[PDB]
């Protein structure tokens, strides 16, 4: 989870 | 992995950050973000984003970042900075403890407002929450949800903590 999740 | 990827157009600027041995650490990819700017201003980009970003991206449990590590680390940072641009609603550059509490509801954080404005303090000197620490944060909640959702088997929003499973989990980030 090291990417934007919006 | 390919060692023909010396061909690729970064693998310059990747080599020279990594120095002598051919990886980078995260003192050495602080160095490198702080001097591309993209952080803007004149602070050091965070060490621990750096951390944080070295040990998610890593592939071979190696504890470095290696070049097709540092490929997907440029993919990751612009998608961060659309994101951070994009609840930085008045363009001043910095997310607000109102911008972030909306940012973060955006991505599905469920959180106590007073703690989303006790956050966005912990990460910045006024409230107003530089690029690289905007990361740090969402990172970091994310990392720390998700340790407490697989810990939650019956999905009641309660775990019970033993010590060393507690210092572990939190230490590691
Ligand atoms: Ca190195
Ligand atoms: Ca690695
Ligand atoms: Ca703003």
């Amino acid at each position: 989870g090291y990417y934007p999740g919006g | 992995a390919f060692p023909g990827q010396t061909q690729d157009p970064l693998y310059g600027y990747f080599a020279a950050v990594a120095g002598q041995d051919g990886q980078i650490d995260a003192d050495e990819l602080q160095r490198c973000l702080t001097q591309s700017g993209i952080a803007g201003g004149y602070k050091p980009f965070n060490l621990e984003t750096c951390r944080l970003m070295v040990s998610m991206l890593d592939r071979d449990m190696s504890g470095t970042m290696g070049f097709n590590e540092f490929k997907e680390l440029w993919a990751v940072l612009n998608g961060w900075r659309q994101h951070f641009i994009s609840f930085d609603t008045d363009r001043s550059g910095t997310v607000d403890p109102q911008e972030l509490q909306k940012a973060l509801t955006t991505m599905g954080f469920r959180l106590s407002p007073q703690a989303v404005n006790s956050i966005a303090k912990r990460y910045s000197t006024n409230g107003k929450i530089t690029f690289d620490d905007y990361i740090a944060c969402c990172v970091k909640l994310r990392a720390l949800t998700d340790s407490f959702r697989r810990r939650d088997t019956a999905q009641q929003g309660v775990v019970n903590f033993p010590y060393d499973d507690f210092i572990q989990c939190v230490m590691s980030v």
